[PDB]
DNA sequence: ACAGATCCCCGGGTACCGAGCTCGAATTCG
DNA sequence: CGAATTCGAGCTCGGTACCCGGGGATC
């Protein structure tokens, strides 16, 4: 019936339930952008950009046709299209059916939930099922390119770095990879240093030789990255282009990422 | 010379020349701004065509119509001028307390000199002789009088003993003096108190006072323990109720009353009122002769003010007290009130004035007299000419637009403060008269700003059009547009002293706007003819016209009750110590339970909803069960000699179990008072079926205006601290009302709820059966209605038979005066809330009853759009079907399943209303909210109010300060950083109160409006009416109605400049539609 | 020196508790 | 030795109840 039918069947659904769980009540003001390739989730968190791809393999099957739609997630302005995945709401879940039946401008998306009943049974609760509608005209600025030094900065040390950052605008922190892979987060208060490679200070990345020094002037980096509560697992660095961008990705089952703008250097 | 001397300027040689020093171009550009000041030794002067005639020289013949016979004594009438008059028309009765030593050269007859002999009260009747002469007939010998129990005056004090006591008991802190035996009379008379059926006749002293001091005795001075019985009745009412049949606006005749005594014209030099022929009849030389039904050429004047403001700021609304803010020019149209004719179109100007030839030609092309423009060099010498016109020409009726608030108080404030000239003589009596404007704005308890002038009936049209039409903003431009289908061209004040500083060719444009304004006023007065409609109630009540315009509704009802009281051996007690002594026991006070509102079965109701209405319910409960004070026995001793059910009624009203006596052992006064008024509303409802569809609407509002004065009977009873409060009768009235509705519902449900019982009672319904299943189910009531949803019946003749149901239920349940009527039948009624409903009458007009679209606050823009949504629901067809389809599923179940494909037309007007709000080419005057000031703004408990905020913004920037009860316009201006330093300088998601702004200030300074406020308010209005379809919860509708509106997202632009600069891609609208997909495909590989 | 009534719904502006929020200064736990 | 849980204190802001006040409906 609906051309664009996407379903989360139980094994994959408990995959994405754990992927969404850590980000408690963040991204429930998201903007879901859905195209042929999955679904991407966007938001401003402490005035900074944050993203979450949901590519096909994540959930059971995806089928989509026509223009990419964008659904301003907060549905009826208190309830949220992604509430279903908060990992303690609707606890013993089963198949969730996102489908959109419209045509191109005025698409509308129905989130149908199903809830176990312990025989193998399940009750579709058509009491909390959601009905959103496509934003008519939506412009969202999405990261692009390929980073030039992606290092894997793992779970402890991505606390060390955010603590190494400072409180307010007085004190700009400075990421500076030097020759032979120093990768130090310098600032007036304290400094954290690493080995950059291709014994638990071996920060594994690739093509790290392309030296940079960059300075982060947003005081928010600890704020948002902690708010997301990432386990770390990569800093993505885009140096080439003006106002180089520091994005940061986690490596658990989720892929939430947060682009940090930086002041002109390298 | 005269005996009663005249107190109106008849001569002058010194005044306060004030003349803005722009009229004299013999000074360079430095002495242009400002105004002169300083006395002069010339007698004042008017130029009209290039003639000089000192303003106060009656004689050769003036630039104005002289309609007087006297001027400063010197009789200016043709010699031998002795009209005989015996049929005169009276419009205003005055009381004046003249004296015997004050009139000795009057040469009266001895009868008259005896009437006043110490002093006395002389009722001047005042009017026109049909030929045209202004007659003033002075009627002597009318004494006001108050009664007092014989016992209580025989203990507190302990006939001539009484008056000798009371005469000098007044003495302390003298304001009276020389008060002797001959100033009061007692006589023992035998009468019953009005209250309760148990109350026996007793013996009272009738105290006849000589003049206008009863109010002292009836004030707490004399003896507070003694209950004075009727002390508020005037000399005038004691003249109108005891001479039988006399009416205070009606033709009289002058008859040789008794002894063959004869009325006595005065000599011209003893005239108490500047009029042509004056007479000294007594109480009973008059007769009331009828059959003559005419209105004798009373000259209505219709005048306006235009005022300038000077000294150091020109864009400042002028203020009366300032010697420099000064009146420039005033229209004065003079009409004839018998033929609706216009003559003489006078305009008074301060200095040279022309008039554009367009104005003179438009007027002559309308058959209106050529304007007469009088050029006065000095402002005082203008406002003396103007109140020499209103004392020589002597308009009986006066009119204006906002005369009570801005025109007259400016003019009088300017005379009395700044030029110090008595206004007491410029009324109709040439000395010791009343010329007063009472403003409400004195932190007070009244609702009227009253002007009383001595013998002139100041019918303002702001009152009248604020009681006849339900219009958001009552400024003359808008009321001319709405009421006359006209297009007026305004002149905002701000540009007045730019048209004045130029030569006369722009003072002419000011005179154009004055005359064209006051001719419009004249047109509204003759459209609504207030003088006839207030005349009818002045006749019916006994109050003057001047007291039926400005003194509320307890007085007309008390006065009719007083004429019924003192013909039945009754006396009407006077309770005093009113509310600033309050109720004596040593948020809004509801003195009793008032009415029922049955629960509305909220919903759209496609089936015929046939309404039944009691016909003026309360006044037929004060008659069906003869509820008055006089039958109120509220104990059970005095109704013991009569039997239950046939001679009295028991009603637990508050728990009291009042016993109300039946009709044949005592008859009410409220039942009998109401019988006269009801036939008056019955004649004004008679005339409706035979009139024009626009002259029917004025005889619709005259019958509503008497529905209020008949139901005021009930009201007047139920007031607290009023003139005759009896909350027992009012509580009962409402009790029987609530009961009568529940009786009707337990009869319509039990009797007619199987269709075969309809067929056995009205066999004309055999063919009225529409196919569906039958149910007669009352779904709504109100103080009289009962909306009977009749399901399974065709609407075609449901009013045909419904006249029969309303005649069956009436006869079968209620007493014969009570009449249930089937006034309407709706099809497609929407029952949104308790007193709110929209429904389309059978085959035609829509009845919108109070849904935030029938009320004066809400912005015009939002009223046009919900007014189109209601049409898209009732009149349209797919939408009506769809709306009815939104009953199949509870409210919750439309938040998932889409709206059933008929309402895509409903939503279009919401997305389109949202598209229009955002356009930068909006017109502020379409987005203007407005709300009533309603109180002195310092008496407000809650001071953080939108309109209040705009009232202080107005008054702070020297602008027009809207007098109490003026609708304050206010548009809500965008929240910006200039609406946030202004609050802080005057002191952060700002309240709607502190974004209020006057639209004059919102157009001259190009401020944005809130497009969040006004659209959230449009969905607020839409939601309140349309909740009724969805379940009647406003949260579901608010969530479903706004789903229609497209939502759009962009990064806050500068951030996009930075992001773009960071080399991101824009994905959507800001690109075109094939730049979004390809690059958003790349972004995924980036983050993946 | 003045003077019909009550009932009723919304909207704006307060002033709570509170349920849900992360966000820490001890922690129990590896 | 380790730095990985917690039940405490700060948050919002929903959403209650409140008043008021505007302004209808009904007599
Ligand atoms: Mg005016
Ligand atoms: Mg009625
Ligand atoms: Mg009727």
């Amino acid at each position: 019936g609906a051309p664009c039918q996407v379903v989360l069947q139980g094994a994959e659904l408990n995959g994405i339930l754990q992927a969404f769980a850590p980000l408690r009540t963040s991204l429930l003001d998201s903007l879901l952008v859905m195209g042929d390739r999955g679904i991407l989730i966007h938001n401003t968190i402490f005035g900074e950009q944050v993203f979450l791809p949901l590519e096909h393999s994540q959930f059971s099957r995806y089928r989509w046709r026509g223009p990419t739609a964008a659904f301003l997630s907060l549905v009826d302005q208190k309830r949220s299209l992604l509430s279903v995945f908060r990992a303690n709401q609707y606890p013993d879940l089963r198949r969730v059916e996102l489908a959109i039946t419209g045509q191109a401008p005025f698409r509308t998306l129905v989130q149908r939930i199903w809830t176990t009943t312990s025989d193998g049974e399940a009750v579709e609760l058509a009491s909390e099922t959601l009905m959103k509608r496509e934003l008519t005209s939506f412009v969202v600025l999405v990261p692009q390119g390929t980073p030039d030094v992606q290092l894997r900065l793992t779970r402890p040390q991505l606390t060390k770095v955010l603590n190494a950052t400072g409180a307010d605008s007085a004190t700009p922190t400075t990421f500076e990879l030097g020759v032979n892979g120093k990768f130090s987060v310098f600032t007036t208060s304290t400094c954290v240093t690493f080995a950059a490679r291709e014994n638990a200070k071996t920060v594994y990345g690739e093509n790290t030789h392309r030296t940079f020094s960059v300075v982060v002037d947003d005081c928010s980096m600890r704020a948002v990255l902690r708010r997301l509560q990432v386990a770390g697992g990569t800093l993505k660095f885009f140096l080439t282009t003006p106002v180089p961008s520091l994005c940061v990705t986690a490596t658990g089952p989720n892929a939430v990422s947060a682009v940090f703008l930086l002041k002109p250097q390298k | 010379g005269p005996t009663q001397r005249h107190t109106y300027y008849s001569e002058c040689d010194e005044f306060r020349f004030i003349a803005p020093r722009v009229l004299d171009e013999d000074a360079p550009p430095e002495k242009r701004a400002g105004v002169h000041d300083g006395h002069l030794k010339r007698a004042p002067k008017v130029y009209c065509g290039g003639d000089e005639r000192d303003v106060l020289r009656v004689g050769s013949g003036g630039f104005w119509p002289r309609r007087s016979r006297l001027w400063g004594g010197v009789d200016h009438a043709p010699a031998g001028f002795n009209p005989t008059v015996t049929v005169f028309h009276v419009y205003d009765i005055l009381e004046n307390v003249e004296h015997a030593y004050g009139m000795r050269a009057a040469q009266f007859h001895a009868r008259f000199m005896d009437a006043i002999t110490p002093t006395g009260t002389v009722i001047t009747l005042l009017g026109l002789t049909p030929e045209g002469h202004r007659v003033a007939v002075h009627v002597y010998g009318t004494r006001q009088y108050f009664y007092m129990n014989k016992e209580e005056v025989d203990r507190h004090l302990q006939d001539l003993c009484e008056r000798m006591a009371a005469a000098l008991r007044e003495s302390p802190g003298a304001s009276f003096r020389g008060i002797s035996a001959d100033h009061f009379e007692a006589e023992v008379v035998e009468r019953t108190d009005v209250y309760y059926y148990e109350t026996r006749p007793a013996l009272f002293y009738r105290v006849y006072v000589r003049s206008g001091r009863v109010l002292s005795y009836l004030c707490d001075n004399f003896c507070p323990a003694i209950k004075k019985y009727e002390g508020g009745v005037d000399a005038t009412t004691r003249f109108i109720l005891d001479n039988p049949g006399f009416v205070t606006f009606g033709w009289y005749r002058l008859k040789p009353g008794r002894n063959n005594t004869l009325a006595q014209p005065r000599a011209p030099m003893a005239f108490g009122t500047s009029s042509d022929v004056e007479f000294n009849c007594t109480a009973d030389n008059l007769a009331i002769e009828g059959g003559m039904s005419d209105l004798p050429a009373y000259k209505l004047m219709c005048f306006d003010i235009e005022c300038k403001a000077g000294g150091e700021d020109e864009l400042a609304f002028p203020v009366a007290g300032h010697p420099e803010d000064l009146v420039i020019q005033i229209s004065c149209l003079l009409y004839d009130l018998s033929t609706t004719a216009l003559e003489h179109v006078l305009l008074f100007s301060l200095g040279s004035c022309d008039l554009p030839e367009s104005h003179l030609n438009e007027l002559a092309a309308r058959g209106l007299p050529t304007p007469v423009v009088l050029e006065f060099d000095s402002e005082f010498e203008m406002l003396l000419a103007f109140m020499t016109l209103v004392k020589q020409y002597g308009p009986e009726f006066v009119t204006g637009y906002n005369i009570i608030n801005f025109d007259w108080p400016f003019l009088l404030a300017k005379l009395t403060d700044i030029y110090k000239v008595p206004l007491d003589g410029y009324g109709r009596m040439n000395g010791r008269g009343v010329f007063r404007v009472w403003d409400i704005g004195q932190s007070h308890f009244q609702k009227r700003s009253k002007i009383k002038v001595n013998g002139m009936v100041n019918i303002d049209m702001y009152g009248i059009i604020t009681d006849k039409i339900k219009l958001s903003s009552y400024k003359l431009n808008a009321v001319a547009e709405a009421v006359l289908k006209d297009k007026k061209k305004d002149l905002s004040y701000r540009d007045i002293p730019a048209y004045y500083a130029t030569g006369p060719a722009q003072r002419g444009v000011i005179g154009e706007y004055c005359i064209q304004d006051s001719l419009l006023v004249g047109q509204l007065f003759f459209k609504f003819l207030p003088h006839l409609e207030l005349s009818a109630v002045a006749r019916l009540a006994g109050i003057n016209i001047t007291r039926t315009i400005y003194d509320g509704q307890q007085i007309r009802v008390f006065t009719c009750l007083l004429r019924l009281a003192d013909q039945k051996g009754f006396i009407l007690p006077d309770t005093q110590g009113r509310f600033r002594g309050a109720g004596g026991e040593a948020g809004r006070h509801v003195g009793y339970q008032g009415a029922r509102v049955l629960d509305p079965t909220s919903g759209f109701h496609v089936n015929p909803v046939v309404v039944f209405d009691f016909a003026s319910l309360y006044p037929s409960i004060i008659q069906a069960h003869n509820l008055c004070f006089s039958t109120l026995s509220l104990r059970a001793d005095a109704v013991a000699h009569l039997e239950a059910g046939k001679d009295y009624l028991e009603i637990e009203v508050g728990g009291r179990r009042l016993f109300f006596v039946k009709a044949h052992v005592r008859e009410s006064l409220l039942s009998i008072l109401l019988r006269d008024w009801l036939a008056m509303r019955k004649q004004i409802r008679s005339r409706i079926p035979q009139s024009s569809p626009e002259e029917a609407v004025l005889l619709d509002k005259q019958q509503a205006a008497i529905k209020v004065v008949c139901n005021s009977v009930y009201g007047f009873t139920g007031v607290q601290h009023g003139l005759l409060p009896c909350l027992h009768v009012a509580a009962t009235v409402t009790t029987i009302g609530r009961e009568m509705l529940l009786a009707t519902r337990e009869y319509v449900h039990a009797r007619w709820a199987a269709f075969e019982q309809l067929l056995a009672d009205f066999p004309e319904a055999a063919d009225m059966r529409a196919p569906g299943p039958y149910s007669m189910r009352i779904i709504y009531g109100d103080t009289d209605s009962i909306f009977v949803l009749c399901r399974g019946l065709t609407a075609a003749g449901l009013t045909a038979m419904g006249d029969k149901m309303a005649s069956h239920i009436s006869r079968a349940l209620f007493l014969p005066p009570i009449k249930l009527e089937c006034e309407k039948t709706f099809t497609k009624l929407l029952l949104i809330a308790k007193k709110k409903y929209i429904g389309v009458i059978y085959g035609g007009k829509m009845l919108i009853k109070g849904v935030d679209l029938v009320r004066k606050n809400n912005c015009a823009f939002i009223n046009r759009t919900s007014r189109a949504l209601v049409d898209l629901l009732f009149y349209d067809d797919t939408v009506s079907g769809a709306a009815a389809a939104l009953a199949e599923r509870p409210a919750e179940e439309w938040l998932a399943r889409p709206l059933p494909e008929g309402l895509q037309a409903f939503g279009a007007v919401l997305v389109d209303a949202h598209r229009r709000i955002t356009d930068p080419e909006r017109d502020i005057q379409d987005f203007v909210l407005t709300a009533e000031l309603s109180r002195h703004p310092r008496a407000y408990t809650n001071k953080r109010l939108a309109h209040l905020t705009v009232y202080y913004k107005l008054m702070a920037r020297r602008a027009q300060v809207p007098s109490i009860k003026d609708r304050i316009p206010y548009v809500i201006v965008a929240q910006t950083r200039e609406v946030e330093e202004t609050v802080a300088r005057l002191a952060r998601k700002l309240l709607v109160s502190e974004l209020a702004e006057d639209p004059a200030y919102a157009i001259a300074h190009g401020v944005a409006l809130n497009t969040d406020y006004y659209f959230s308010h449009l969905l607020g209005a839409a939601c309140v009416t349309f909740k009724a379809l969805f379940g009647n919860n406003a949260k579901i509708t608010e969530s479903l109605l706004k789903r229609f509106i497209p939502e759009v997202w962009h990064p806050p632009d500068d951030v996009a400049a930075r992001l773009r600069a960071a080399g991101f891609g824009a994905v959507g609208a800001g690109a075109t539609a094939e730049e979004t997909r390809r690059m958003l495909h790349r972004a995924f590989d980036t983050l993946a």
